[PDB]
C-alpha cells in the first residue's frame, strides 16, 4: 500500500505472487506444520524443477496451467490474517480515527486542558506552512512536460527541505487510535 | 456501605412505589388484575368457607 | 496477579486455576455417576416392552377360523 | 378497593385451599411473605393512611351529568335541521354507550377464561353466549355504515332488514 | 492489553527467524545483509521469508511492498512504520 | 419406526391395520364378555385440579394424587418418587392396552383376509 | 509470541457461573415444575437410546 | 485435466483466468502505459490540492459531478421513443396496474357474492 | 378562531416594525406563543365540533393540523436564520412576511366551514409558496419547480371550483354541516362519476397521486429549507383534509371509482420505495418517501372506514413531523458541505455523535418503528386495508420492507464508513441545530405517549 | 437439487409417515364430550371404551 503501482507485472512478478498465494492455499488445506512444510517443500520442488526454461511462451503456458490448476484445487475458506482485508478484524478501528483538523476545532477550555501538545501542534503547523511553496517548486521542477507517467514522489534533495507531499502520510492516524 | 445504599434506593423504592400503584389504583378498577383460581385437589379444606373437599375413589390396586 | 509473556515457550499457568478446573471437571463426573447410580432408569427404561408375538387370540379375542 | 358494581363485573367466589405441609423443612416463600410484609405492604399502608386522611379534610362531590330524551330521525321531519341535529347527537350518544357495552361484555370474557385457566373451554361458556349475543346485535345494528355513518343510514340500513325480514317470512308462511 | 512492541525487540525477532532459516549462515548475518547480494539467495528464498515474517508477526505484508525488503533493515522498518513504532 | 410400518408400505396394506380408522371391529366381536373401562376421577375433581385436557385420561387420579404430593411438600421436591411412580405405572399399562388394541386389529384383519380368501376359493371350486 | 493468559477474576467468576448452570440446572428445573405432558413410559429399548447411539 | 471456471455476470471471470492476460502485444504495454500515466496525473493534481494547506473546504469532484448529473438532469434529452422503450414502459407501467385491478376485483366480487348469499363467516367481527 | 388569527396578523406588524437585529428573536418567541395558544383547540367534543361562528369551526380533524402548523412556524424562522445569514433587512423580513401570511392561509383554510372559502384559501396557500421557492432557492431548477408546482395545482383544482358552483347551485348550500345532514346518495351515471372525478382529481394532485407526482420531487429538491419544511409537513395535507372532507357528497359512488387511485395508490407505493433505494440526492430520497406515505394515507381514505380514518389522521401528523425532522438534518449536512449528493460526505458519526444520534432517532421514527405513531397509523391502515382485502396486506408488507430498507440504507451511507480525508470544513453542531432537532423529535413521542389527540374524530 | 430434493423427500415422508403399533389414544365421558366444549343441553353419541 506504500508502494506506488507499475503499469504491468513482471513474468517473475506474476510467478512470485502465484507461488505465495499456493503456498498460503496449501496451509490451509494443510493445517499442521510437518504437513505444511513436507507439501511446501513438494510445491517448491515443483517450482525448481520449471525454474529454468528459456522459452518464454513455454514458460507462460505453464504459468497459464499453473494457475488453473490453482483455481480448480483452491481453499474455499482459505486462511485470512485477521486485520488483513476480508479478516475478521479488517477496518475494525476505522471509526476510531479522528484527523488533526477535527482537533483544532476544539474550544479553548479543551485546549487549555492539554497546554503543552498543542504549541508542539503549532510548531508543526508552522513547519507545514514554512515549506508548501518549497514543495510545489520541487514537484513542478522534476515532472515531465508532459505530466506524471508514475505515482512516485521524489525525495528532498536540499538539506532545510522536506519530501512533498508529507503532511498527511505523515499525520496520518494511529493504528489503534484509542 | 454502596451495597446498602443501592438496595435501599434501587430496590426498596421502586417496590414501594409499585406496590402503591398496584394496590390503591390498578385493584381500583374491575378486572385489572386477574389471577387463575387454585388448582382444588380431592380431600382438600377451603378456607373461605371452612369447606371439606372429599376423597377420591378406593384405586383398585395395579401392583 | 501478573503474567509475563513468553516467547517461543509454555505459557505461565496458576495453581487456583490447575485445582478449579480440575476440581470442576471431577465434580461434572461425580455428578454424572451418582445420578446414574440412583436414576438408570432414566437411560435404560424401567418398565419391560411388551411382545405382541407372545399375546393370545384367547386374551386378544380372535376366534378360530372355522368361525 | 371495590368502588365497583359486583353485579356489572361478575367474579365467582375465591376458593383458597388451606396449607397442609407434608415436610418438616421451613418454607420459603412464607419466609419471604413475612418478609415482604414487614418492608414493603407496612410502609405503603402508612402513607396512604396519612394521604387518605388528608383528602377527607377537604371532601368535594362531582356528579354524573344526566341527558334528556329527545324525539329521534323517525319522528324529524324531512329537511327539518333542527330535529335531525337533536337526533343525530341522542344517537351518537347511544352508539358510544353500546360501544362501551360491548367493551364490557369483551373484559367479562377476558377475565373469565384468564381466572378459568386450564378449563376455560367448558367453564366460562355462558360468558362466550352473552359476547356472541351481544356481538350480534352490535353488529346487525352498526354493521358497515362506513366512516361517514349517521342516524340516517342506521335507519336505512334498519328499514331494508325489516324489509327483508318482511319478504322472508312471507314467502315462508305463504 | 497486549505489551507494545519495539524496534529493538522487532529486530531481535527477525534475526531470530533469520538465523533459524537453514540457508542463512548465522555468523556472517546482520541487519545489513542483502539477501541476493551477500547472502546468495533468489526470489523464492525472499518469498518464504517474507511469509515467515508474517507468520511470526501475525499480519501480512502486501506483494507490492513485500517484492523490495531485501535486507533485515527494511523488514524492521517496513513493520516498524506499519505497526506506528518510534521508540 | 418399527417392522409394522416396513409390513404395510412394502407389503399387504390391507392386512396391516390403518392406524387413523381403527378400530373397525366390533368391540363385541370376539369378546362374549368384556368389561367397560372405569374412570375413577371424576369430571368435577378433574376440572378442580385443572389437569390438561389430554391429561385427564384413565390414568388421571394418579395424576391428581402426584400433583397434591408436590404442592404439600413443595421445598423437598425430591419427595414424590412413589407417585410419579405409580402414575407412570399407569400410563404404562394404558399404552399396553393399547398394543393389545393394536395387534388385535391386525390379526383380526388377517384372519378376514384368510376367511374370504377361504370363501373364493369354495366358489371357484 | 505467547500472550495466553485467562487468570482475570471476572473471567473466572462468570464462566464458572455459567458452569454450575450447565451441570446442576437441568435437574433442578426438571424436578421443579408440574407434568404439563403425559410421559412417554413404555418404549423399546433401541428406540429408548437411539439418541445415545447417534451420538 | 482439471474443470473449467464459466463466468457469469454476477460470478465475474477472476484475472489469473483471463486469456487476454497471457497474450501481450507491444500495443497492449503501450496502453496500460498511458493509462498509468492518465492516473498518475490525475493523481498528482489530487494530491496537490488534498496537501495544499491554505484550502478549506471539498475539493469538488468533477467525476463525481458528471455522474450525478448523467443520472438525474440528462435522462430525458437523450431519450427517443424508440419501439423498445415503448413497449418497456407500456408494460412496466401498465401491466401491474391491470393485473392487481383483476386481482382485487375477483377477490372482492367472491366476497361480496358470498356475503349475498350468506355463506360467510363474519361473527365477530365488528372492527371494519 | 379570531384568537389565533389576530396574532398573526400582528406578527406581520411587529416583523415590519422590530429592529434589524431582533426580528428572529421577535418572530421566533411570539409563534412560540401562538402555537401555545393554539393548543387549547385539542379539547374537542366526542359528537359534533366546535363552531365558533358562521364562518370558522374547529374539528378532531382541524384541531392537530392547526396545532402542527402553529408548531412549525418558529422551526422554520429558526432555519431561516441558518440559511439566511448575509441577506439584507428588506428582504429577511420579506421572507418572514411571507412565512406568516402561508400559515395565516394555512389556519384559516384548516377552520374554514365552507367549501368556497375553503377552496380559496386552499388556493391562496400557492402565491406565498411559489415565491419562496422561485426567490429563495439556490439552483437553477427552481424557476421550473415552482412552474411544475404551479400548474399541476391549478389544472387539479380548476374543476373542483367548477363542481363547487355547480353543486352549490343544485343543492342551496356549500356549508359543511348542512351538506353533511342534507347529504343524498350519488346515482351512478357519467355526470356524477365527471362530478367525482373533478373533485377527487384536484385533492389527488394536492396529495400527490402517483403519476402525478413529479411536481414533488422538483419542488422539494429546489426549495429551500423553510419552504421544503412547510411543503412536506403542511401542504400534503391539504389533500387529505379535502378527500376525508369532500368525501361525504361522493357516496356511495366512491364504492366504485375508487380502483383506479386504489391500484395506482399501492403500486406507487412500491415504485417509490423502490426509487428510494437507489436515489443519489438524499433530498430526492425524502421526497420520494413522503410521497410513498400520501399514497397510503390516500389508500386509507378511498377505503373509506373508520379505522381507515383514524389511521390517516395519525399518519398525516407523524409523517409531517417525521419529513420535517429529515429535511433539517439532510440541510444541516448539505450547509457543511454544500452538495446535496448523498455519498459525497461519510463518517459523519465519527465527526459528528449528537446528529448521529438524531439521525438514528429520525430515521427510526421513518420506518415505523412501535410504538411511535407513525406506527400506528400505518397499522390502523393496514388492518382496514385486510378487512377490505386480503392481498393489501402482501403489498403493505413489501411496502414496508423496502421502506426499513431505504431508511437505514440512507443512515448508514451517511452517517456510518470511514470519513471523506478531504472534506474538513465540518465544524461542530451548533446548539441552534440540536434545538431544532429536539423540538422536532419530542413533540412525536409526547403524542405517542397520547395517542387519541391525533385519531380524528372517528375514535 | 438441494431443495427440490428436500421437498420431494418431505412430500414422500407425509404420504407414507411413520407411528407406532398403538391404538387410538381413548378418553373418557365420550372423549371428554364436555370439557372440549360440548353443548350440555344435547346429548352426544356414546363413545364406549372397554378393557383389553
Ligand atoms: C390508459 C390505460 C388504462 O386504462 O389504465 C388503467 C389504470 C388503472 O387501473 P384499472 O383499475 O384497471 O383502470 C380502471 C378500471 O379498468 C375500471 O375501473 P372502474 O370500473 O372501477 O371504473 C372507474 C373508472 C370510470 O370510468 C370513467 O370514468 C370513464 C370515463 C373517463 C373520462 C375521462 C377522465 C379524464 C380525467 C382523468 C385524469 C386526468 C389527469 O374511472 C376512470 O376511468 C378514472 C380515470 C382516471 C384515473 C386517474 C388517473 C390519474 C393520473 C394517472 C397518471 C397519468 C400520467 O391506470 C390508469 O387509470 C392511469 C393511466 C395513466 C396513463
Ligand atoms: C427521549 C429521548 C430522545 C432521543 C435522545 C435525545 C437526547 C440525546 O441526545 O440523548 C443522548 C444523550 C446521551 O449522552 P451522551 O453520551 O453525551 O450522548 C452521545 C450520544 O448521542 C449517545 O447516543 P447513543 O447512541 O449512545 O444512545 C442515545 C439513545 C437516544 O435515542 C433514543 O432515545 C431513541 C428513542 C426513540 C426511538 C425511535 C422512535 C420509536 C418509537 C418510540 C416511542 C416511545 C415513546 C415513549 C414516551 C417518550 C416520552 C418523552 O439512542 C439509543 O439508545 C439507541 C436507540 C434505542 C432504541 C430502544 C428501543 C426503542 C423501541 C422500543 C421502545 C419501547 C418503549 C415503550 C415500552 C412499553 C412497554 C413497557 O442523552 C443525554 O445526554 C440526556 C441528557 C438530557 C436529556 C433530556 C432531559 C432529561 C431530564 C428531564
Ligand atoms: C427455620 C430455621 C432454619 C435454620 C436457619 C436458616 C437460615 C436463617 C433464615 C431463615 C430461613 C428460613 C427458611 C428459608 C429457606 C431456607 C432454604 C431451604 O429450606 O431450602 C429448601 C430447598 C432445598 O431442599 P431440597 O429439595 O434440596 O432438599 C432435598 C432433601 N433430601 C435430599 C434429603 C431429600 O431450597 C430451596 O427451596 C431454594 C431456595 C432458594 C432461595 C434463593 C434466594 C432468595 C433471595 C430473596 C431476596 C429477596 C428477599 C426479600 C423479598 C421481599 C422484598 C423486599
Ligand atoms: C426449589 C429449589 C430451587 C429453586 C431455584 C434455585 C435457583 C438458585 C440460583 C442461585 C441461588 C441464588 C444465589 C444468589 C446469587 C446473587 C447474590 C448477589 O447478588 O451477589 C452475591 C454473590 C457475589 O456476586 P458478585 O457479582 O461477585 O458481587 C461482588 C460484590 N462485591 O453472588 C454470587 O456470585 C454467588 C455465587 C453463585 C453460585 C453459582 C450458582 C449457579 C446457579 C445455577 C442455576 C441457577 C439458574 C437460575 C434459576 C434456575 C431456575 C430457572
Ligand atoms: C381531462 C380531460 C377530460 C376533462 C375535460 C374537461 C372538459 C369538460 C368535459 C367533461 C364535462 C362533464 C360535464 O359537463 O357534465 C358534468 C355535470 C353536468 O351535468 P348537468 O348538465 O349540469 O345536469 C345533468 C344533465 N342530465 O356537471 C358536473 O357534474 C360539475 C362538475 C363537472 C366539471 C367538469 C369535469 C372536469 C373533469 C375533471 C378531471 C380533472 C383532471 C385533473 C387534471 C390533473 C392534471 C395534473
Ligand atoms: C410464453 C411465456 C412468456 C413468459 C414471459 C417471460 C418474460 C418475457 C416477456 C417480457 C420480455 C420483454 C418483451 C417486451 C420488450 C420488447 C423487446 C425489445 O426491446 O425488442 C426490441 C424490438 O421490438 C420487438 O422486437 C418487439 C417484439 C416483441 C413484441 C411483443 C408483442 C407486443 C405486445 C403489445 C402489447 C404492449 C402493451 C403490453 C401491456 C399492456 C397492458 C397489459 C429491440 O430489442 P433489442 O434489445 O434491441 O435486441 C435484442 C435481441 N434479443
Ligand atoms: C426415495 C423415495 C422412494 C419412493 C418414491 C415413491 C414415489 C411415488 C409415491 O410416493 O407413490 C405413493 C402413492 C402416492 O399417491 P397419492 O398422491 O397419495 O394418491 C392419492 C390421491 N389423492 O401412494 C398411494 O397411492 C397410496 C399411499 C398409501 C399410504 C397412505 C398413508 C397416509
Ligand atoms: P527468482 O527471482 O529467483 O526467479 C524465479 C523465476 C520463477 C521468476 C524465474 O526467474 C523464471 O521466470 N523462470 C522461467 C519462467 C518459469 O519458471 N515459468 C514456470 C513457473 S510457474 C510453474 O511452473 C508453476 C507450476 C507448479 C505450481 C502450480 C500451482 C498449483 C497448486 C495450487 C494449489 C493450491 C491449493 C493447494
Amino acid at each position: 500500500a506504500f508502494s506506488a503501482p507499475a503499469a504491468y507485472l513482471t513474468h517473475q512478478q506474476k510467478v512470485l505472487r502465484l507461488y505465495k498465494r499456493a503456498l498460503r492455499h496449501l496451509e490451509s488445506w494443510c493445517v499442521h506444520r510437518d504437513k505444511y512444510r513436507y507439501f511446501a517443500c513438494l510445491m517448491r520442488a515443483r517450482f525448481d524443477e520449471h525454474k529454468n526454461e528459456k522459452d518464454m511462451v513455454k514458460a507462460t503456458q505453464l504459468l497459464r496451467q499453473a494457475e488453473e490448476e490453482f483455481w480448480y484445487g483452491q481453499h474455499p475458506q482459505p486462511y485470512i490474517f485477521p486485520e488483513s482485508p476480508g479478516g475478521t478484524s479488517y477496518e475494525r478501528y476505522e471509526c476510531y480515527k479522528v484527523p488533526e483538523w477535527c482537533l483544532d476545532d476544539w474550544h479553548p477550555s479543551e485546549k487549555a486542558m492539554y497546554p503543552d501538545y498543542f504549541a508542539k501542534r503549532e510548531q508543526w503547523k508552522r513547519l507545514r506552512r514554512e515549506s508548501w511553496e518549497r514543495e510545489v517548486k520541487q514537484l513542478q521542477e522534476e515532472t515531465p512536460p508532459g505530466g506524471p507517467r508514475t505515482e512516485a514522489l521524489p525525495p528532498a534533495r536540499k538539506e532545510g527541505d522536506l519530501p512533498p507531499l508529507w503532511w498527511h502520510i505523515v499525520t496520518r492516524p494511529r493504528e489503534r487510535p484509542m | 456501605y454502596r451495597h446498602s445504599i443501592f438496595a435501599v434506593t434501587h430496590v426498596l423504592i421502586p417496590v414501594w412505589i409499585i406496590h402503591y400503584y398496584l394496590k390503591y389504583h390498578v385493584t381500583a378498577k374491575p378486572y385489572t388484575v386477574v389471577e387463575r383460581k387454585p388448582r382444588i385437589f380431592p380431600g382438600d379444606t377451603i378456607l373461605e368457607t371452612g369447606e371439606v373437599i372429599p376423597l377420591m375413589k378406593e384405586f383398585p390396586d395395579q401392583h | 496477579v501478573h503474567i509475563e509473556p513468553r516467547y517461543r515457550q509454555f505459557p505461565q499457568l496458576t495453581r487456583s486455576q490447575l485445582i478449579q478446573a480440575e476440581f470442576f471437571s471431577a465434580t461434572m463426573w461425580f455428578w454424572i455417576l451418582w445420578r446414574f447410580w440412583h436414576d438408570s432408569d432414566a437411560v435404560l427404561g424401567h418398565f419391560p416392552y411388551p411382545d405382541p408375538s407372545q399375546w393370545t387370540d384367547e386374551e386378544l379375542g380372535i376366534l378360530p377360523d372355522d368361525e | 378497593p371495590d368502588s365497583w358494581d359486583k353485579d356489572v363485573y361478575p367474579e365467582p367466589p375465591r376458593r383458597t385451599p388451606a396449607p397442609a405441609p407434608q415436610t418438616s423443612l421451613p418454607n420459603p416463600v412464607t419466609y419471604l411473605t413475612k418478609i415482604f410484609d414487614l418492608l414493603v405492604d407496612r410502609p405503603v399502608t402508612l402513607a396512604r393512611e396519612f394521604i387518605e386522611q388528608q383528602h377527607a379534610k377537604n371532601r368535594y362531590y362531582y356528579y354524573h351529568r344526566e341527558f334528556r330524551r329527545v324525539p329521534d330521525i323517525t319522528e324529524c321531519e324531512e329537511k327539518d335541521i333542527l330535529c335531525m341535529f337533536e337526533a343525530e347527537m341522542q344517537w351518537r350518544r347511544d352508539y358510544k354507550v353500546d360501544q362501551e357495552i360491548v367493551n364490557i361484555i369483551q373484559e367479562r370474557l377476558k377475565a373469565c377464561q384468564q381466572r378459568e385457566g386450564e378449563s376455560y373451554r367448558q367453564n366460562c361458556a355462558k360468558e362466550l353466549e352473552q359476547f356472541t349475543q351481544v356481538s350480534k346485535a352490535f353488529q346487525d345494528r352498526y354493521s358497515d355504515l362506513g366512516a361517514h355513518y349517521s342516524a340516517r343510514k342506521c335507519l336505512a340500513k334498519q328499514k331494508q332488514r325489516m324489509l327483508a325480514e318482511r319478504k322472508a317470512a312471507k314467502e315462508a308462511a305463504a | 492489553d497486549a505489551p507494545p512492541l519495539t524496534l529493538e525487540a522487532i529486530k531481535d525477532r527477525v534475526l531470530y527467524v533469520l538465523k533459524l532459516y537453514d540457508k542463512i549462515d548465522p555468523e556472517k548475518l546482520s541487519v545489513n545483509s542483502h539477501f541476493m547480494k551477500d547472502l546468495g539467495l533468489d526470489s523464492l528464498d525472499q518469498v518464504e521469508i517474507i511469509m515467515a515474517m508474517e507468520d511470526e508477526f501475525g499480519f501480512e505484508i502486501p506483494d507490492i511492498d513485500a517484492e523490495k525488503l531485501m535486507c533485515p533493515q527494511e523488514i524492521v522498518d517496513y513493520i516498524a512504520d506499519k505497526k506506528d513504532v518510534y521508540e | 419406526m418399527g417392522a409394522h410400518l416396513a409390513r404395510r408400505y412394502l407389503g399387504d396394506a390391507s392386512k396391516e391395520p390403518d392406524p387413523l380408522r381403527m378400530p373397525t371391529f366390533p368391540p363385541d366381536y370376539g369378546f362374549p364378555e368384556r368389561k367397560e373401562r372405569e374412570m375413577v376421577a371424576t369430571q368435577q375433581e378433574m376440572n378442580d385440579a385443572q389437569l390438561m385436557l389430554q391429561q385427564r385420561d384413565y390414568c388421571a387420579h394418579y395424576l391428581i394424587q402426584l400433583l397434591k404430593c408436590k404442592r404439600d411438600s413443595f421445598p423437598n421436591f425430591l419427595a414424590c418418587k412413589h407417585e410419579q411412580h405409580d402414575w407412570d405405572y399407569c400410563e404404562h399399562l394404558d399404552y399396553v392396552k393399547r398394543m393389545k388394541e393394536f395387534e388385535r386389529e391386525r390379526r383380526l384383519l388377517q384372519r378376514k383376509k384368510r376367511r374370504e380368501q377361504r370363501e373364493a376359493e369354495m366358489a371357484r371350486g | 509470541l505467547v500472550l495466553i493468559n485467562e487468570n482475570n477474576p471476572l473471567l473466572i467468576n462468570s464462566i464458572k457461573r455459567l458452569l454450575i448452570g450447565s451441570i446442576f440446572a437441568g435437574f433442578i428445573i426438571s424436578n421443579n415444575i408440574p407434568p404439563m405432558t403425559v410421559p412417554n413410559t413404555t418404549m423399546p429399548l433401541y428406540m429408548k437410546m437411539t439418541a445415545l447411539i447417534v451420538t | 485435466s482439471f474443470p473449467k471456471y464459466k463466468p457469469s455476470r454476477l460470478a465475474t471471470l477472476p484475472a489469473t483466468l483471463d486469456p487476454a492476460e497471457y497474450d501481450i502485444s507491444p500495443e497492449t504495454r503501450k496502453a496500460q502505459a498511458e493509462r498509468l500515466a492518465i492516473r498518475s496525473r490525475l493523481k498528482r493534481e489530487y494530491l496537490l490540492q488534498y496537501n495544499d494547506p491554505n484550502r478549506l473546504g471539498v475539493i469538488e469532484d468533477p467525476a463525481l459531478i458528471r455522474w450525478t448529473y448523467a443520472r438525474s438532469a440528462n435522462i430525458y434529452p437523450n431519450f427517443r421513443p424508440t419501439p423498445k422503450t415503448s413497449l418497456l414502459g407500456a408494460l412496466f407501467g401498465i401491466g401491474p396496474l391491470f393485473f392487481w385491478y383483476y386481482v382485487f376485483k375477483t377477490d372482492r366480487d367472491k366476497k361480496e357474492k358470498l356475503i349475498q348469499e350468506g355463506k360467510l363467516d363474519q361473527t365477530f367481527n365488528i372492527s371494519y | 378562531m379570531l384568537k389565533i388569527i389576530i396574532p398573526t396578523t400582528m406578527l406581520l406588524p411587529m416583523t415590519w416594525m422590530s429592529k434589524h437585529n431582533m426580528i428572529w428573536i421577535n418572530a421566533t418567541v411570539h409563534s412560540l406563543l401562538i402555537s401555545l395558544i393554539s393548543l387549547s383547540l385539542l379539547n374537542q367534543l366526542g359528537e359534533n365540533s366546535l363552531n365558533f361562528s358562521l364562518t370558522f369551526f374547529s374539528d378532531s380533524l382541524s384541531a392537530p393540523l392547526l396545532v402542527l402548523t402553529t408548531w412549525l412556524l418558529p422551526l422554520m424562522l429558526m432555519a431561516s436564520q441558518s440559511h439566511l445569514s448575509k441577506e439584507t433587512t428588506t428582504r429577511k423580513k420579506l421572507y418572514i412576511t411571507m412565512l406568516i401570511l402561508l400559515q395565516l392561509f394555512l389556519i384559516m383554510t384548516f377552520t374554514a366551514t365552507e367549501l368556497i372559502l375553503f377552496y380559496i384559501l386552499f388556493e391562496a396557500t400557492l402565491v406565498p409558496t411559489l415565491i419562496i421557492i422561485t426567490r429563495w432557492g439556490n439552483q437553477t431548477e427552481r424557476l421550473n419547480a415552482g412552474l411544475y408546482f404551479l400548474f399541476y395545482t391549478l389544472a387539479g383544482s380548476l374543476p373542483l371550483l367548477v363542481a363547487l358552483v355547480y353543486i352549490q347551485n343544485t343543492t342551496g348550500s356549500l356549508n359543511f354541516l348542512i351538506i353533511h345532514y342534507w347529504s343524498h346518495p350519488l346515482s351512478n351515471s357519467w355526470s356524477n362519476i365527471f362530478m367525482w372525478l373533478a373533485c377527487i382529481m384536484a385533492f389527488m394532485v394536492k396529495m400527490p397521486l402517483y403519476g402525478l407526482h413529479l411536481w414533488l420531487p422538483k419542488a422539494h429538491v429546489e426549495a429551500p429549507i423553510a419552504g421544503s419544511m412547510v411543503l412536506a409537513a403542511v401542504l400534503l395535507k391539504l389533500g387529505g383534509y379535502g378527500m376525508m372532507r369532500i368525501t361525504t357528497i361522493l357516496n356511495p359512488l366512491t364504492n366504485y371509482m375508487a380502483y383506479p387511485f386504489l391500484m395506482l395508490s399501492m403500486w406507487g407505493m412500491i415504485m417509490t420505495s423502490s426509487i428510494c433505494l437507489r436515489q443519489t440526492d438524499l433530498k430526492s430520497l425524502i421526497a420520494y418517501s413522503s410521497v410513498s406515505h400520501m399514497a397510503l394515507v390516500i389508500v386509507a381514505i378511498m377505503i373509506q372506514t373508520p379505522w381507515s380514518f383514524m389511521g390517516a389522521t395519525a399518519l398525516m401528523i407523524a409523517h409531517g413531523l417525521t419529513s420535517s425532522m429529515l429535511f433539517c438534518l439532510a440541510n444541516t449536512n448539505y450547509e457543511r458541505v454544500h452538495s446535496r449528493t448523498m455519498i459525497l460526505a461519510r463518517g459523519l458519526q465519527t465527526l459528528l455523535p449528537l446528529m448521529a444520534t438524531w439521525w438514528l432517532v429520525a430515521s427510526l421514527t421513518n420506518l415505523a418503528l412501535p410504538p411511535s405513531i407513525n406506527l400506528i397509523g400505518e397499522l390502523f391502515i393496514i388492518t382496514a386495508s385486510f378487512s377490505w382485502s386480503n392481498i393489501t396486506i402482501i403489498l403493505m408488507g413489501m411496502n414496508m420492507m423496502i421502506t426499513a430498507l431505504y431508511s437505514l440504507y440512507m443512515l448508514i451511507t451517511t452517517q456510518r464508513g470511514k470519513y471523506t480525508h478531504h472534506i474538513n470544513n465540518i465544524k461542530p453542531s451548533f446548539t441552534r441545530e440540536n434545538a431544532l432537532m429536539a423540538l422536532h423529535i419530542l413533540p412525536l413521542l409526547l403524542l405517542t405517549l397520547n395517542p387519541k389527540m391525533i385519531l380524528g374524530p372517528l375514535y | 437439487g438441494f431443495v427440490a430434493f428436500m421437498l420431494f423427500m418431505f412430500w414422500v415422508g407425509e404420504i407414507y409417515p411413520s407411528y407406532q403399533p398403538v391404538g387410538p389414544k381413548q378418553y373418557p365421558y365420550n372423549d371428554l364430550y364436555l370439557e372440549r366444549g360440548g353443548d350440555p343441553t344435547k346429548e352426544p353419541e356414546p363413545v364406549v371404551h372397554y378393557e383389553i
